[PDB]
């Protein structure tokens, strides 16, 4: 699991020796994180308001169908026995006319709406798949899709009628500023990273990663030279180490 | 007038503006870290340097041909200014919306006025004009023409907003994915790269 | 009806006038107006909490009739702050009301300036791991109506009547069989991704990440986990 | 003509209740797409932008 | 182009000297079908002289 971590690590653009220095502090996170589920899971309710909502959306249509049922419609009485007991057959079958049209009537409507509920559930359950394979059968790269943050993975759990998506993300934090340069000029060329950011503390220049700080020597094996300082917008002047020379002599 | 109304909606024009202006801000900014967290400034030059790398090109292209680059999208809002300004039915999907509305609104209105089988489509002069039996009977043929009216009304209204409720949900998704960040997905967020 | 002065000119063998919906708006000259009318919302903040209760009559100037004016109508029972916060109970056009009760317009968020500058980015020192709850609908109770029988409720009489007024209740039976397959295959794709059942190994060393609470327990209520348990009974059926 | 409808049954419940279904749902559409991010940002006085 | 051989991007042609830095080995040539005979530049035979 540690090595899994650390591919979902590098799919968000973090590198591996970022996650093994800290693994110990990102299992406490994610514990204590599970824990603060667990306690608003307790103590806070209506956590589960939409499956609440739909299932209450369909037993009030049940409820509506079943006091529309006792409805006259025009006709003398509401329930039928009563209507058959007392009238004559021509004046029966009027009245009975009468409830049917009001009956259909009711029951086409509350179809209808069912119908609707149900079209809507599809459209959400297709959605729930759609996570369900991009996001506990991988890692997804899409923005907000499966969570706040840099998504790392999705545990799936059952529910009376839905599914509950932990998802577990990275974010950032404890930012500090940098000074930063397009490129580098060295010997009269221009040096980009190869992966990173070039950051300046004041009056050091180092290499790191966009989502971590980690700085490093200024090398010729992190950089690529592509020209000279002529064309880009912001040189900045700074030597490039080469891991080459102090071997050679 | 005849029990229509027009609610207002709870955000108003300023405040998605708002929200349009403040997303627009951490995007220029900040480009996809607001997103995900706070907010990080970076020069926007080497946020477009990192999304050209997203898309496959190294950031020496746009470090060599920033002015072009900048002159380009320039040139392309203004192709848009003109482009809204000059040519018509560029927003034909929320006009259609509109006067789909509309028409659905002012057809249940021109049902309100139909005799469904009565001897007049005016319920007050029914009212005023006939003895309680027969007045009543044909008060009763209106109740059903305009329920069956109004019930035919509130079903294409349900289906149309499950079709907003549809175009709303992919709208969200696009600012979750093309706003937000940079979404490697083919043609999601306009054709090309 | 109100009747007011009209500015609209009539030719002298015209008596009435009407607007569109061929409905009366002016009787030989007055116009016609209908009096104010309009509806009635109450806003309240839970029986729990307290009793009190605000009226909002919408599209209403109630100039005629705490009286707030705003955009949607106008509230009364409720003190317009001039702060703001975020949107309790929404009323509408930006207004919004929450708990003595205060009717104020909703605040669209903490306000801040990024210190943006060029040759400056701001970069994390530090990482945070949080597991966020998504909740989706997947499935919803699979109900079957007997049209013959609700419409009747076993009469002869009745079901000949109906029989000859079409076929309609094999189309609602039938929708609604589609209905509760539909929900069955919904489920079905939602939870059969995999065909192969795994099974976790009887040691759990995960480098110290723990699963013991999203894992099924020993005690087997159902074989849910503790997680599972605690979502089956928040929602009462 | 009231008396008559509420003897006719309840469909005005329903009737209203889908229409405040709707204008809710509207609001949530507006809401989940333009009110996304919870901080307002504002763009610097100065626009240098490359 | 026409004679000499350089590798480049995908999606912008920004030609370079073949070189053991931005190429790697991986087995014999007599397996690839439609592979052809070029130098490689190794850039650290200079660097010694
Ligand atoms: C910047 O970092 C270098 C090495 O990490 C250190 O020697 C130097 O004192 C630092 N300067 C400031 C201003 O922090
Ligand atoms: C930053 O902007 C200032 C003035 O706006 C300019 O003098 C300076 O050269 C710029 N630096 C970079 C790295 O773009
Ligand atoms: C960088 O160095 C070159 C030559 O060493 C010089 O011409 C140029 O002015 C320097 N740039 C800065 C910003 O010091
Ligand atoms: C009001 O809600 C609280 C929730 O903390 C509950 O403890 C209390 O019993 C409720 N009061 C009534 C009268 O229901
Ligand atoms: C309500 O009427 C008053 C005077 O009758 C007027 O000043 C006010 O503007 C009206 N309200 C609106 C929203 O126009
Ligand atoms: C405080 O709110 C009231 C609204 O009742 C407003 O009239 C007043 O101007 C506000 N005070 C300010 C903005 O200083
Ligand atoms: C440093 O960063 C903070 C936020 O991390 C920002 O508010 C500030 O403007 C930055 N610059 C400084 C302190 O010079
Ligand atoms: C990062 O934050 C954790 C707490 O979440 C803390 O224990 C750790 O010391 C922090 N690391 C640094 C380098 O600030
Ligand atoms: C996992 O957490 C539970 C409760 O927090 C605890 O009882 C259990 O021992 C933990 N598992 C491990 C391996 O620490
Ligand atoms: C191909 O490019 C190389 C290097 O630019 C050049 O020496 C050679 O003459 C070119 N050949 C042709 C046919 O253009
Ligand atoms: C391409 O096809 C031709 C035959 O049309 C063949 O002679 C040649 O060797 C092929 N080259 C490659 C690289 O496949
Ligand atoms: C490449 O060189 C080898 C020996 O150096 C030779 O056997 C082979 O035929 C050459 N390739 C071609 C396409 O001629």
């Amino acid at each position: 699991f540690a090595m899994q971590m650390a591919y979902r690590f590098n799919g968000i653009g973090v590198t591996q020796n970022v996650l093994y220095e800290n693994q110990k502090l990102i299992a406490n996170q994610f514990n204590s994180a599970i824990g603060k589920i667990q306690d608003s899971l307790s103590s806070t309710a209506s956590a589960l308001g939409k499956l609440q909502d739909v299932v209450n959306q369909n037993a009030q249509a049940l409820n509506t169908l079943v006091k529309q049922l006792s409805s006259n419609f025009g006709a003398i009485s509401s329930v039928l026995n009563d209507i058959l007991s007392r009238l004559d057959p021509p004046e029966a079958e009027v009245q009975i006319d009468r409830l049917i049209t009001g009956r259909l009537q009711s029951l086409q409507t509350y179809v209808t709406q069912q119908l609707i509920r149900a079209a809507e559930i599809r459209a959400s359950a297709n959605l729930a798949a759609t996570k369900m394979s991009e996001c506990v059968l991988g890692q997804s790269k899409r923005v907000d899709f499966c969570g706040k943050g840099y998504h790392l993975m999705s545990f799936p759990q059952s529910a009376p009628h839905g599914v509950v998506f932990l998802h577990v993300t990275y974010v950032p934090a404890q930012e500090k500023n940098f000074t930063t340069a397009p490129a580098i000029c060295h010997d009269g060329k221009a040096h980009f990273p190869r992966e990173g950011v070039f950051v300046s503390n004041g009056t050091h220049w180092f290499v790191t990663q966009r989502n971590f700080y980690e700085p490093q020597i200024i090398t010729t094996d992190n950089t690529f030279v592509s020209g000279n300082c002529d064309v880009v917008i912001g040189i900045v002047n700074n030597t490039v180490y080469d891991p080459l020379q102090p071997e050679l002599d | 007038f005849n029990g229509l109304t027009v609610l207002p909606p709870l955000l108003t024009d300023e405040m998605i503006a708002q929200y349009t202006s403040a997303l627009l801000a951490g995007t220029i900014t900040s480009g996809w870290t607001f997103g995900a967290g706070a907010a990080l400034q970076i020069p926007f030059a080497m946020q477009m340097a990192y999304r050209f790398n997203g898309i496959g090109v190294t950031q020496n292209v746009l470090y060599e041909n920033q002015k072009l680059i900048a002159n380009q999208f320039n040139s392309a809002i203004g192709k848009i200014q003109d482009s809204l300004s000059s040519t018509a039915s560029a927003l034909g999907k929320l006009q259609d919306v509109v006067n789909q509305n509309a028409q659905a609104l002012n057809t249940l209105v021109k049902q309100l006025s139909s005799n469904f089988g009565a001897i007049s489509s005016v319920l007050n002069d029914i009212l005023s004009r006939l003895d309680p039996p027969e007045a009543e009977v044909q008060i009763d043929r209106l109740i059903t023409g305009r329920l069956q009216s109004l019930q035919t009304y509130v079903t294409q209204q349900l289906i149309r907003a499950a079709e907003i409720r549809a175009s709303a949900n992919l709208a969200a998704t696009k600012m979750s994915e093309c706003v937000l960040g940079q979404s490697k997905r083919v043609d999601f967020c306009g054709k090309g790269y | 009806g109100v009747l007011t002065e009209s500015n609209k000119k009539f030719l002298p063998f015209q008596q009435f006038g009407r607007d569109i919906a061929d409905t009366t708006d002016a009787v030989r000259i007055l116009d016609i107006t209908p009096c104010s009318f309009g509806g009635v919302s109450v806003i309240t903040p839970g029986t729990n909490t307290s009793n009190q209760v605000a009226v909002l009559y919408q599209d209403v100037n109630c100039t005629e009739v705490n009286v707030f004016q705003t955009r949607a109508g106008c509230l009364i029972g409720a003190e317009h702050v001039n702060n703001s916060y975020e949107c309790d109970i929404p009323i509408g056009a930006g207004i919004c009301a929450s708990y003595s009760i205060i009717a104020y317009t909703m605040s669209l968020g903490a306000e801040n300036s990024v210190a943006y500058s060029n040759n400056s980015i701001a970069i994390p020192t530090n990482f945070t791991i949080s597991v966020t709850t998504e909740i989706l609908p997947v499935s919803m109770t699979k109900t079957s109506v007997d049209c013959t029988m609700y419409i009747c409720g076993d009469s002869t009489e009745c079901s000949n009547l109906l029989l000859q007024y079409g076929s309609f209740c094999t189309q609602l039976n039938r929708a609604l069989t589609g209905i509760a397959v539909e929900q069955d295959k919904n489920t079905q794709e939602v939870f059969a991704q995999v065909k192969q059942i795994y099974k976790t190994p009887p040691i759990k060393d995960f480098g110290g990440f723990n699963f013991s609470q999203i894992l099924p327990d020993p005690s087997k209520p159902s074989k849910r986990s503790f997680i599972e348990d605690l979502l089956f009974n928040k929602v009462t059926l």
